[PDB]
């Protein structure tokens, strides 16, 4: 080890990947191997999301003095007066054009910011992702956040998860959404068919076509477009229902239900996180890297690496 | 309108600041108000509202 | 509990300090980063001392030019210069070093033109802390450097410096690049006239910035090497390793203290971690000088220490090694195999320098072969012109003939294609180059090689 | 209450339409009396200073400012008044000027450049 | 087969060529209406029609640029041409704000690409640099990157003679009104080059010395290896006009060049001019008065430490003679000159004290008759006091004015 100044003994690496644990912030520390039994989820939350396909928590995972400092990092890391430094450690974003628009999202960006990183550790979210993957491992796979504009924010169409992974052979995946302010069917709540993952015998649906100019309706009503007469008449045993977010509920979704979200017609922006879970047993497909600058892999190899940090582990 | 109501409520109010039975009185007012006023009133309307619900409520014998 | 800010900042000061000089508790910087990620000064109204306390301590512990912390000091110390003493200046000059945004940037200017006007009017402690703070940022500033140097030199013609005052003005004056001969020649005077109060804890970093600065002078070397004759017996490992890096940087053959300092070395050679070791070979390798049955013992306990080696202790003694001709099976096995895991932590200086030296060997293990050649692209940009052409004849000799680790070295070696032609110290080394590669591979490069230059 | 409960839900949603007068005066009944929880649902609070944040600030003393201010850092929310800007030329005269300083010193932020100005 | 993006900095094109051809023409042409004023109205219609084909021509091109991918495509001197252009423009105002922010923004993304690719040479480096902070134009990873890329100096030792001359006067012009936060990166631009200006030290024009000297002290630097330039001026001082020469007296002062001779072969240049400026006296006397501190009396070479303060003060006398054909712009100047004549008993006539004292009361009337703007206390105190010791008759008016003008405290202290 070589010798580092004396002014420099504090200070941490460029990657917040490589301190292995969660810093002293937010919250104060991961508890003790026999203090993780006390965050279990309730078994009817486990049926509720087997059937609907998504299940909402009992509790808040956040406190109003941590939401507020959450929403002062997603500020930050949007200026476009002063670029956000560890900026280049990011996976990608939408102002590598330094000029951005009417949506603001960034991808891995634990490995950016304080706080953020320990948000990953919150033992509330991840023992519920443990016991929804069939009580083994979790990895992280991937962060990365949404903040719409004003009156003017767009909408997200229809999409399925497993439509952007491909490159893992099973479909034992997860997601968690945390609604980092107030949300409502008029600012940006998602509404998501309550049986979409339980189709064409876990097939996926073929991709939908947009417009960027048409009105949030027209974005809405194409997924006629997809379903054919069997999905219709699950649709009207089914109608799309819209979700609505207090400041720290979190939501639970499944890799293979159709979902959308909203514009922002309020008079500010909005903020959500989304992060995406794997389980164990879970192996690449192609050889190359799984993301941008990170480990490559075989053809068949187990997916694990610095950039995919176990997180929590039952026993 | 809800601008006219809080208005009137607001006249009322100063009136019994300036009272038997009368609480009751501007209190129909309160629950006069239906949704498509109030999704559509300006704020001026609602900090009077505010206002005026609290100053009923200071006096008023259960529940708020 | 809850306390005023002023508080805050006594104990946030406590506890750098004793982070510092005092132990490395990883417990106390997590306790101190926790206290300080949630505290706010816009609230309270107190004055520039504790301010910039708090931003000191801030930065110190890792926080960058986005908290809330950081922001709501650099405002204040951006709207109130005039409430900037000379007590405060070093303080936040040496809070804003590692920052580099705007308002950093504009800070500093501000605190250096501040300073080069109240030059003649400061005592010894203001004007070696105010030395020691501009010298860790990285300032140009020659008019400053040279009215505190006069101002030094007037302050030492009355004798009042300690040995630490000596220490730290001879390390900042080094590290500024400031070559002027009369400024250490005074720092020398002092610090000779001053009787059996030069330890050896505070005479050995002296010596050591003395080297380092570079000044052509072999009589008070002469005299550094006969003052340190007598605490030959007291130093520890470091230290021999110090002054062996110093020694070599005055690049005189004492033989005698060489001799000396060998035959106490042998005996501290258990104490020896690899950071000692990697610094010996290397200045061994800068002198010029074969120590064989010193170098065997070495490169035994290197061996015995192979874990503990970083990307800075492997590029020196891989290259130390090359050079000296003693080659190691099994230890050059283990250091392969170790740089393997480590091969993210190289910068531009050890990647190349650990492959052309194991290239040169002909020790090519294949998974430091990938390891190593796959970094290639990341770094390929900040290389130079001998760099760029050691490290593509490694890479030749590696075998690889990959496009996708290919294609920005060539273009690189196109961008400085004037310095890379114009090597004597390596002609022959692009012709292996061009023989395993081909004219099929660079029409340019090769069009470039066979003209006449 | 039923119409109390949509109102505060459009107040949290951030929709309605506030200017400084309001927050102010809303400010003022939750500082004084606050009989209906106002000081106990951060996110109303959290709605009120979005909107007292983006609204304009021109219109008001610095004072009431001040108050407003001081009530939201009560419940636990940080807040500091936006700064003012040197009038510009016909809009100078000595009334302006001492403006200027007044609120410079009422708030508790000093500012060197307009005072040099 | 390998793919290589690399293209000269100084050949292909793409029409971003056209487009400049285009924009070079329209400038050349304003400053040919320039050459026509040296009317205003006949030149004021020419002038609207190159902004207006000035303005057409960059939105076409910025569409054009943003539409289709042609910045990948496009070399590297079209990508430093557009740079120069998208800058100039806009100094001497012709451009919308929005339209340069927007150019701007996209220009930086290219070179940070390209850096990426690491297709950038040593002297592209230097150009953009020089050419983004002049500008003033805050990109934080772009400015971090070229500050990191300036500290390697062996790169930089094969720079072309016009190259650091254009860099130079590029960098010195504009030094005046600079940016506080852009004064550091200024001085590594300056420094990362500076060998090479010392190995060419030989190569450099007359005037360009001076020039050169200038631009390094103004940024306050000087460093070493620079020095033999200031010694070949101390060799070629004959060719100078006596501003330049007085001049070259200052920053041979600041580059520790300055001994006896050189001051000595100094003067007479100084001496030669028909009519003398206030520039040339000032530098004289300071010039005087820092040789005369250079002789040591109590020194080694005590035998002839009289037999040239002598000499000294001779010229001294001979510069004194003719001080009053020079008008004093301020107090100070008087003030510096009479200090160096009295620390250093230097005979003046008559004439040139009345000359010099007048002065200094008509302008000294100013300050105290308009009650304010300045003039410390502590200025005045001494200039009453060099009136006492001279005598009354220098202006037998001025002394009863600063004697009032004291006794209403119309001067505040310099410290108030």
């Amino acid at each position: 080890k070589s010798y580092v100044l004396k002014f420099l003994r504090g200070q941490l690496p460029e990657d917040l990947k490589d301190v292995n644990g969660a810093l002293g912030c937010l919250y104060g520390t991961l508890p003790d191997v026999d203090e993780f039994g006390q965050f279990v989820i309730s078994p009817d939350v486990v049926n509720s999301f087997h059937q609907f396909g998504y299940v909402k928590m009992p509790i808040p995972v956040l406190d109003h003095q941590q939401i507020d400092k959450l929403a002062d990092e997603v500020n930050e890391l949007a200026n476009n007066v002063e670029h956000h430094p560890k900026t280049e450690r990011l996976y990608a974003t939408s102002l590598a054009d330094l000029t951005g628009g009417p949506l603001f999202f960034c991808q891995g960006q634990w490995r950016a910011a304080w706080g953020m990183h320990d948000l990953i550790y919150l033992p509330t979210i991840t023992v519920a992702a443990s016991q929804i993957l069939n009580n083994s491992l979790v990895r992280l796979w991937y962060d990365e956040v949404f903040m719409k504009a004003a009156r003017t924010g767009p909408c997200v169409p229809w999409q399925q998860n497993y439509a952007r992974w491909q490159h893992t052979k099973p479909v034992n995946h997860v997601t968690v959404m945390i609604a980092l302010d107030t949300m409502n069917k008029d600012r940006g709540a998602p509404c998501l068919v309550p049986g979409s993952h339980r189709w064409r015998e876990g097939g996926l649906l073929p991709p939908v076509s947009y417009d960027p100019t048409k009105d949030e309706a027209h974005q809405l009503n194409t997924i006629w477009e997809i379903i054919n007469e069997e999905e219709g008449e699950m649709l009207m045993d089914t109608p799309p229902v819209t979700v609505d977010l207090r400041r720290g509920e979190a939501l639970l979704i499944h890799p293979l239900t159709l979902f959308a979200t909203h514009g922002n017609r309020s008079l500010d922006a909005v903020r959500c996180c989304f992060i995406h879970y794997m389980g164990e047993k879970t192996y690449a497909v192609q050889n190359g890297p799984l993301l941008p600058h990170t480990t490559k892999f075989q053809a068949d190899a187990m997916i694990q690496g610095p950039f995919y940090p176990v997180v929590f582990d039952p026993a | 309108t809800a601008l006219d109501v809080a208005m009137r409520v607001n006249k009322l109010k100063r009136l019994h600041q300036t009272k038997k039975q009368v609480e009751l009185d501007a209190w129909r007012d309160l629950n006069n108000l239906t949704e498509a006023q109030i999704n559509s009133a300006e704020g001026k309307a609602v900090s009077l509202l505010l206002n005026s619900w609290a100053y009923f409520a200071k006096y008023w014998e259960k529940g708020a | 509990s809850h306390l005023s800010a002023r508080n805050i900042a006594t104990e946030a000061l406590q506890m750098k300090k004793l982070h510092q000089e005092r132990g490395g508790n990883p417990m106390l910087a997590q306790q101190a980063r926790r206290v300080l990620f949630a505290t706010s000064i816009a609230g309270q109204n107190l004055d520039a001392r504790s301010v910039a306390l708090l931003l000191n301590t801030a930065v110190y512990f890792g926080m960058e030019s986005d908290a809330k912390l950081v922001r709501e000091c650099i405002d204040y110390c951006l709207k109130n210069d005039k409430l900037i003493t000379v007590d405060v200046l070093p303080i936040v000059v040496t809070a804003c070093a590692t920052l580099k945004s705007r308002d950093a940037r504009e800070v500093i200017e501000m605190q250096a033109q501040k300073a080069a006007r109240n030059a003649k009017f400061l005592d010894a402690k203001d004007v070696t802390n105010i030395i020691s703070a501009f010298s860790k940022t990285g300032i140009n500033h020659e008019k400053l450097f040279a009215f505190l140097s006069r101002r030094v030199q007037t302050l030492a013609r009355v004798g009042e410096f300690e040995a630490a005052h000596l220490v730290i003005l001879a390390n900042a004056f080094s590290r500024l690049r400031y070559r002027d001969k009369f400024l250490f020649g005074a720092i020398a005077r002092r610090a000779m006239s001053l009787r059996e109060r030069v330890t050896v804890n505070e005479l050995v970093p002296l010596i050591v910035a003395f080297s380092k600065i570079g000044l052509k002078d072999p009589k008070l070397s002469k005299r550094f090497a006969t003052k340190a004759m007598e605490y030959v017996d007291q130093m520890n490992a470091e230290q021999v390793a110090s002054m062996f890096m110093a020694f070599a940087y005055f690049g005189i053959r004492y033989d005698q203290l060489f001799g000396v300092l060998t035959n106490r070395a042998v005996e501290l050679i258990d104490e020896f971690n690899a950071q000692y070791i990697s610094t010996t070979l290397n200045a061994f390798q800068r002198i010029g000088i074969n120590n064989p049955e010193l170098f065997d013992n070495l490169a035994e306990r290197a061996l015995a220490v192979v874990q503990d080696h970083d990307a800075r202790d492997i590029s020196k003694t891989v290259t130390a090694l090359a050079h000296f001709g003693l080659k190691d099976e099994e230890l050059f096995k283990r250091l392969a195999s170790h740089a393997a895991s480590i091969a993210d932590q190289f910068d531009a200086m050890g990647l190349v320098n650990t492959a052309h030296a194991f290239a040169r060997t002909n020790f090519l293990q294949q998974d430091m072969a990938v390891a190593l050649s796959e970094r290639s692209v990341y770094v390929c940009r900040l290389l130079d012109a001998g760099e760029t052409r050691r490290l593509l004849w490694a890479l030749a000799k590696f075998q690889v003939r990959d496009p996708k680790i290919l294609t920005p070295v060539f273009n690189r070696c196109l961008a400085l294609h004037y310095d890379f032609f114009a090597d004597p110290t390596g002609s022959e080394e692009i012709e292996e180059i061009f023989d395993f590669y081909g004219p099929n591979f660079c029409p340019p490069l090769y069009q470039l090689y066979i003209s006449r230059g | 209450p039923s119409a109390l409960h949509l109102i505060f839900e459009r107040c949290k949603l951030n929709l309605v339409e506030f200017t400084a007068q309001d927050v102010y005066q809303i400010c003022t009944t939750a500082y004084n009396m606050d009989t209906l929880g106002m000081l106990q649902d951060p996110d109303f609070m959290r709605g009120l200073h979005d909107a007292f944040r983006r609204s304009d600030q021109t219109v008001i003393s610095p004072f009431q400012a001040n108050l407003i201010a001081d009530t939201f850092r009560k419940v636990g929310i940080n807040s500091m008044p936006k700064e003012v800007s040197v009038p510009e030329e016909d809009a100078i005269s000595p009334e302006s000027l001492i403006l200027v300083l007044r609120n410079m010193n009422i708030t508790k932020q000093r500012d060197e450049r307009k005072i040099n100005e | 087969p390998l793919p290589v993006s690399y293209s000269p900095g100084s050949v292909t094109s793409t029409a971003i060529t056209a487009h400049c051809d285009v924009l070079s023409e329209c400038v050349a042409k304003a400053d040919e209406l320039a050459v026509q004023l040296k009317t205003q109205e006949g030149m004021e219609e020419f002038v609207e029609e190159l902004k207006t084909s000035a303005t057409n021509e960059m939105t076409a091109l910025v569409k054009q640029m943003q539409t289709t991918p042609l910045l990948q495509r496009a070399g590297m001197h079209e990508l430093r041409r557009t740079l120069y252009y998208t800058t100039s423009l806009k100094e001497r105002d012709w451009l919308e704000e929005k339209q340069y922010t927007a150019a701007m923004r996209m220009l930086t993304v290219e070179v940070l690409r390209r850096d990426g690719d690491g297709v950038l040479s040593a002297d592209d480096v230097l150009y953009v640099t020089t050419h983004v902070v002049t500008a003033n134009f805050y990109n934080r990873h772009l400015w971090n990157r070229m500050e990191k890329s300036l500290l390697k100096f062996s790169n930089y030792e094969n720079i072309d003679m016009s190259s650091v001359k254009a860099f130079s006067t590029r960098l010195f012009k504009t030094r005046r009104g600079c940016a506080k936060e852009t004064l550091d990166i200024r001085r590594k631009v300056l420094l990362a080059m500076s060998r090479r200006v010392g190995v060419l030290a030989n190569d450099f024009d007359l005037p360009s010395l001076l020039g050169v000297l200038q631009c390094y002290t103004v940024h306050d630097l000087t460093p070493f290896h620079l020095e033999p330039l200031a010694i070949r001026a101390t060799n070629h001082v004959g060719d100078f006009t006596p501003h330049e020469c007085a001049t070259l007296a200052h920053v041979l002062r600041k580059w520790r060049t300055m001994r006896l001779e050189v001051c000595e072969r100094l003067v007479e240049r100084i001496c030669t001019s028909d009519q003398l400026t206030h520039h040339m006296a000032n530098a004289a006397m300071i010039a005087i008065r820092t040789c005369f501190n250079q002789v040591s009396d109590g020194g080694r070479n005590a035998m002839n430490a009289e037999p040239t303060r002598q000499k000294l003060r001779a010229m001294g006398e001979q510069i004194g003679c003719r001080l009053d054909e020079v008008e004093y712009p301020a107090l100070p100047v008087i003030l510096s000159i009479l200090d160096v004549v009295v620390t250093l008993k230097i005979y003046v006539p008559k004439k040139c004290l009345q000359v010099i004292f007048s002065q200094a009361n008509d302008m000294v009337a100013i300050v105290m008759e308009q009650k304010d703007d300045p003039i410390t206390a502590e200025e005045g105190r001494q200039l009453q006091a060099l009136l006492s010791h001279y005598g009354n008759d220098l202006a037998p008016e001025l002394s009863q004015r600063m004697k009032e003008a004291f006794r209403e405290g119309v001067l505040p202290d310099e410290a108030s």
